[PDB]
């Protein structure tokens, strides 16, 4: 809440419960790597 | 790059054995003090943690839900983490996936593999 951003974007979509893991840096997968990736130097949330 | 690889679910008959393997890709475990562990899901319920082994300080930690039956074990050559599990019972039905921990003064399970189904039955 501290930390000024020009922009926010709050990025969504529906998955299977087991693939939420994949919604993150440093992962891998079908939804990873085909559907919705993450960076590694990634410094957002990933609320599911 | 770097990421958790793995396979070796399957079927096992209670009282056997099954063996799961999760290479280290775009890092290596023994010169990092990297430590990879496992993790299962069984029907019903959470992540539960299961082994970690540290093959730069020749440790192996357990849960106590698994010490005693299962093993954990690496090859540094290969640069994959295993899971030995011995004498499975139907309760071990689960989806394991394997886990990074890097040494630290904080740390956790950061990085994640895919996950394998278990399945225990006769």
């Amino acid at each position: 809440n501290d930390l000024c951003f020009t922009n926010v974007y709050a990025d969504s979509f529906v998955i299977r419960g087991d693939e939420v893991r994949q919604i993150a840096p440093g992962q891998t997968g079908k939804i990873a790597d085909y559907n919705y990736k993450l960076p590694d130097d990634f410094t957002g949330c990933v609320i599911a | 790059e770097v990421q958790l690889v793995e396979s070796g679910g399957g079927l096992v008959q209670p009282g056997g054995s099954l063996r799961l393997s999760c290479a280290a890709s775009g890092f290596r475990i023994y010169s990092y003090y990297s430590y990879i562990g496992w993790v299962r899901r069984a029907p019903g319920k959470g992540e539960e943690l299961v082994a970690r082994i540290y093959p730069s300080s020749g440790y192996t930690y357990y849960a106590d839900s698994v010490k005693g039956r299962f093993t954990i074990s690496a090859d540094t050559s290969k640069n994959t983490a295993y899971l030995q599990m011995n004498s499975l019972r139907a309760e071990d039905t689960a989806v394991y996936y394997c886990a990074r921990w890097d040494f630290a003064g904080s740390s956790g399970l950061d990085y994640w593999g895919q996950g394998t189904l278990v399945t225990v039955s006769s």
